[PDB]
């Protein structure tokens, strides 16, 4: 193929996106949930793994990591300890809010996914860490793993399986750097959530000091789906290396702000306009588009036009797919103004455990407010390109990088407003 | 402030205790566990106590530390690290109105703005009846509804400012909104129409792979 | 048997598993810049001044935490450390207040001799500078906590060697602070030994205060007699009066510690 | 039916209804492993 | 932390009376040696130069640190001690 997108219904996933049918097990079952789940765990964990291969899944996190492999850290024998599922569903990335839709309108699949993921890696149980702040998603996601354990799906010999499984479910108390993998572990312990250097590696040393792997809640509520349809199935949408289906948030200034389900390297610009109605103010109006999240580097119209919606095609874009999360900035936008705001965002998500994110986000954060305001020199916009690269790669996690490319961003493609908004400030002072 | 002082409202010899059901769900929460970690503990139910309690003086702090036999410090670093819990007392009612820049680009600036006229207060202020508090916060995962508040427990999504009026009209008079977008669509559905999902979905079995 | 060869700068040298960058490039006589790093203590990787370049590999590594793997070069004069270890110096200089002339670290401040010899020797910060409130935590170490650099060494000394939890960071970012979170003393056996590993005039002697810089003390190496450990301690003096007592590294008796009584 | 939210359940959520869930739950999970000392400071 | 002022061997002598100053209050002194500080590249050199100087010496053997056994994920361990409470 060499076009993506007009995905077709059947080729969904997540068929109750939208909350318009049954969430509960009944209405799950209806829709293929828990389907021949006792067959796919007899499978063994190592078929398991390997439809997720061919699959060409990718973690929808953030990062992006080939998930067959990821998860084969696990297949390894015992040495004592448990061995644990996390699921990541602190969904904490500004833009994003995929995740919270699976977790309240399709929870068994997430609950299925934790299964049979959990299986794949030999894991005990789930603990699935879902924002403190998704309350109500919570309550739900409860609700369906009750249904799970009173009809046997989960539990002391799941599906009638042989294999035992527990899932629990742990909330957060307020931190988007929870999100992050080893954070998020810290955070269940019972700390703060602080990530930890790594080495070791969570699948050798994670939860409670035991063989861990964090997967996304995109990332394991389609793996049931891969495994009854085949790897090649999902193989078979998107360009080769970006696989699958995607959920995609389009917020900002379209007419039609929405979540849904579309292939791998659509075009940018036939998802804004196909299912979010188009750009505010038509498509000339566009100014600028964040294409996966608050921390991927802005790019401007001109590169928007052509651009396709996977991991390889932004990284060639000087951005990233991210979580899919969508940004849409119209020409009446401020846009040093909304770099700003990003930037605000970090200095107040950074966890202040490492010196160059904890002290640079905050200088940053310093210069993009007198950025806004043209209360600074030209000669600053250098300053300011070399801080960030000072914080890229020399933190401990990837929140200094995420405060880092916006900045990058915007001093990239639209240098011009930056000098011109000092010019007027020099002008007028 | 991250340090404390001592209060007359707020010392070690402030009154909290669990009541006795809170202690049933307790037990509950450590058993998630594994034995020798009930360190892990401290987030649920530190949360807990905010829930009896609207927020955590220091002696609920204390309290904390001593069920899951914890050092204070090691409670006080959470309760100071994570953003939901109050060490102030706050109004019945917290609004907390998302600010990040997909809210700023929907106009959550006016949100902001018609909740301080109604309420007359500032954000970060609490209503002298002390119903209200108002404050800023990040994305709270609801980008695609911008603009949007949570209050306690409850998402208020596709805001305008005659919206979150009501809203406050209706919490003034102990009425419980119910939550969600409030401009005609129900959760995340694009507006005037879907654009997907619009067959049924294929029932059990469809499309499975042979052999399975 | 077990030894594997790593190479610093070109030169092998052979090291026991786990063995980390740090500890391969001190065999050869390198040491490392640090902050946070300290051998009686747990790793903790956090002040980033210990980055590394390691041949052939695009990320720097934190020497003190990273374990050395088989076949590795560790650069530890190459462009890339050099740059690493400027714009962390810069980043900690950044909200650091400028009191080095009332502060009484200095003259033996690590702060300002790692600024010396791998920081950059000017600044770009045009911003205002945090400032922070002071805590009282006993009538023997003294807390300018505007100078604290957020190493966390006094709180793993303080769980690890003094088996005392009191010491935490509360809050969250560039407004996180060291401290005891409600008013309390850190009165311990040990509790004078956040002083001499503090690296900063953040914990200083309450009284040895203003009473002597480093660079004119006399310095005799002697024993404490205040128990019958036998510690080994230096006494410092100053044109013939004693002004303070610091602990003398011997390993097989006070490791590098002293008793609140001794110092 | 796709005209109508059939997630409704969550208007009437409480307080307590996360973790009355929880303790409900208690009663299905698997016992816990240990790590054989009562805590890390043991 | 630095450890580039304990590379080479010294030599000083005995300390020897110090007294204040009747005026001033300043340190007198009538040791000649109380300053005198040698510096040598090995025991054997300053062991060597107090001998033909017919200076009676003391030698202090070199205070090496022992290599520690670090490891950064001790720090999480799943049922020693070494786990920590905090970061
Ligand atoms: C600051 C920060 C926040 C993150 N937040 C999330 C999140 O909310 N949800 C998520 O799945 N991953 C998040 N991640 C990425 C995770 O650390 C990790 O890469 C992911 O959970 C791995 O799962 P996957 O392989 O399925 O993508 C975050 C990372 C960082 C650095
Ligand atoms: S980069 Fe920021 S969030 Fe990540 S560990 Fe360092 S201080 Fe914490
Ligand atoms: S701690 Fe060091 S750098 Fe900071 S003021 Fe004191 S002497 Fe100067
Ligand atoms: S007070 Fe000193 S030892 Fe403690 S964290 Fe701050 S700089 Fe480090
Ligand atoms: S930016 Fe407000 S909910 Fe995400
Ligand atoms: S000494 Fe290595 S990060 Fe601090
Ligand atoms: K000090």
């Amino acid at each position: 193929k060499t076009s993506f997108g007009s995905l077709k219904d059947e080729d969904r996933i997540f068929t109750n996106l939208y909350g318009r049918h049954d969430w509960r097990l009944k209405g799950a079952q209806s829709r293929g949930d828990w389907y021949k789940t006792k067959e796919i765990l007899l499978k063994g964990p190592d078929w398991i793994l390997g439809e997720v291969k061919t699959s060409g899944l990718r973690g929808r996190g953030g990062a992006g990591f080939p998930t067959g492999l990821k998860w084969s850290f696990m297949n390894k024998p015992s040495d004592g300890r448990p061995k644990y599922l996390v699921v990541n569903a602190d969904e904490g990335e500004p833009g994003t809010c995929k995740d919270r839709e699976i977790i309240r309108h399709d929870p068994h699949k997430l609950v299925e996914g934790c299964l049979v993921g959990g299986r794949a890696m030999g894991a005990r149980a789930a603990y699935i860490y879902i924002r403190g702040e998704f309350y109500n998603e919570a309550s739900n996601l409860q609700v369906a793993i009750r249904e799970a354990y009173e009809a046997g799906l989960i539990g002391k010999n799941a599906c009638g399986s042989g294999y035992d499984f527990d899932v629990f479910v742990v909330r957060g108390a307020g931190a988007y750097i929870c999100g992050e993998e080893t954070a998020l572990i810290e955070s269940i312990e019972g700390k703060q959530g602080k990530p930890r250097l790594k080495p070791p590696f969570p699948a050798d040393v994670g939860v409670f000091g035991c063989p861990t792997t964090v997967a996304n809640v995109e990332t394991v509520a389609v793996s049931p789906t891969i495994c009854r349809r085949g790897g090649a199935w999902f193989a078979s949408f998107g360009r080769e290396r970006n696989s699958g289906t995607k959920l995609f948030n389009i917020s900002g200034h379209v007419n039609n702000p929405c979540t849904v389900e579309e292939e791998m390297s659509v075009p940018l610009k036939e998802l804004i306009e196909k299912h979010a109605g188009g750009v505010t103010g038509g498509w000339d109006n566009l100014l600028a588009v964040i294409p996966g999240g608050s921390s991927t580097p802005l790019i401007p119209k001109s590169v928007c036009e052509t651009v396709l919606m996977d991991f390889d095609a932004l990284i060639q874009a000087q951005t990233g797919l991210g979580t899919a999360a969508v940004i849409v900035m119209d020409r009446s936008t401020d846009i040093v103004k909304a770099i700003a705001r990003l930037i605000e965002f970090y200095k107040h998500e950074s966890c202040g455990q490492c010196t160059p994110c904890r002290e640079g986000v905050d200088w940053m954060n310093k210069v993009m407010a007198r950025f806004v305001r043209g209360d600074a020199r030209p000669a600053e916009i250098d300053s300011l390109w070399e801080i960030s690269k000072q914080i890229e790669g020399h933190t401990i996690c990837a929140l200094g990088d995420g405060a880092a490319w916006p900045v990058q961003g915007l001093i990239r493609h639209f240098r011009p407003e930056l000098e011109e908004r000092m010019q007027q400030f020099a002008q007028q002072h | 402030l991250f340090v404390h002082r001592d209060t007359p409202e707020n010392n070690p010899e402030t009154p909290f205790d669990f009541t006795p059901e809170n202690y049933k769900r307790i037990e509950a929460i450590v058993k998630n566990y594994p034995e020798g970690h009930k360190a892990a503990a401290v987030l649920p139910v530190l949360d807990l106590a905010q829930r009896q309690n609207g927020w955590l003086p220091i002696s609920a702090m204390n309290k904390v530390a001593e069920i899951l036999q914890v050092p204070p410090m090691r409670v006080y670093e959470v309760a100071t690290f994570y953003t939901m819990y109050n060490r102030k007392p706050v109004g019945k009612y917290h609004i907390q109105v998302c600010t990040t820049t997909p809210c700023m680009l929907r106009n959550s600036d006016s949100i902001l703005e018609a909740i301080q006229k109604k309420l007359g207060i500032k954000v970060g202020e609490t209503t002298p009846d002390k119903l209200f508090t108002l404050i800023e916060v990040e994305c709270l995962g609801a980008c695609v509804n911008a603009p949007m508040v949570q209050i306690n427990d409850n998402y208020y999504e596709d805001l305008t400012p005659k919206d979150i009026e009501e809203i406050i009209d209706e919490l003034k008079a102990g009425k419980i909104p119910k939550p969600g977008p409030r401009s005609g669509r129900f959760s995340c559905e694009p507006a005037g129409g879907l654009t997907s999902l619009t067959e049924p979905p294929k029932g059990p079995g469809f499309g499975v792979q042979a052999g399975l | 048997s077990n030894l594997i060869e790593v190479f610093v700068d070109g030169q092998s040298v052979m090291v026991e598993p786990g063995t980390t960058v740090l500890q391969a490039c001190e065999k050869v006589g390198m040491q490392i810049p640090r902050f946070c790093y300290h051998e009686r203590l747990s790793v903790a990787g956090n002040c980033r001044m210990c980055l590394v370049e390691i041949e052939k590999a695009p990320k720097v590594v934190a020497a003190c935490a990273m374990p050395v793997m088989k076949g590795w070069n560790i650069l530890t004069n190459s462009e890339k450390t050099k740059k690493a270890r400027e714009g962390v110096m810069e980043f900690l200089l950044a909200n650091h207040p400028l009191d080095c002339p009332i502060c009484d670290q200095g003259g033996e401040c690590d702060l300002q001799d790692q600024s010396m010899m791998f920081g950059s020797d000017r600044s770009r910060f045009l911003e205002g500078k945090r400032a922070v409130e002071d805590k009282n935590i006993g009538p023997l170490v003294k807390t300018i906590m505007t100078r604290c650099i957020q190493c966390t060494r006094c709180i793993r000394f303080a769980s690890e060697i003094a088996g005392v939890d009191d010491l935490g960071t509360t809050g969250r970012g560039n407004d996180m602070q060291v401290g005891t979170y409600i008013e309390k003393m850190f009165m311990s056996e040990l509790s004078g030994n956040i002083i001499d590993i503090c690296p900063v005039g953040a914990l200083t002697s309450k009284p040895y205060a203003f009473t002597a810089r480093p660079w004119e003390t006399r310095k005799t190496e002697s024993i404490d007699v205040m128990d019958a450990v036998g510690s080994n301690i230096v006494v410092s003096t100053r044109t013939g009066e004693v002004m303070r007592i610091l602990p003398r590294m011997h390993e097989d008796i006070n490791e590098e510690w002293i008793s609140d009584k001794t110092r | 039916d796709n005209t109508t939210y059939k997630n409704l359940q969550h208007h009437d959520y409480s307080t307590y209804t996360f973790l009355d869930l929880n303790l409900d739950l208690s009663k299905f999970r698997m016992p816990q492993p240990s790590s054989g000392r009562e805590s890390p400071r043991h | 932390s630095g450890v580039n002022n304990t590379k080479k061997w010294k030599m000083e002598f005995d300390t020897r009376e110090r007294w204040e100053n009747p005026l001033m209050g300043w340190a007198s002194t009538a040791d000649p040696l109380s300053n005198l500080v040698l510096t040598f590249s090995t025991k054997e050199d300053a062991v060597a130069f107090a001998e033909k100087n017919g200076w009676s010496y003391d030698v202090e053997e070199r205070k090496v640190p022992k290599p520690k056994s670090k490891s950064y994920g001790a720090n999480f361990s799943w049922n020693k001690r070494t786990r920590v409470s905090t970061k």
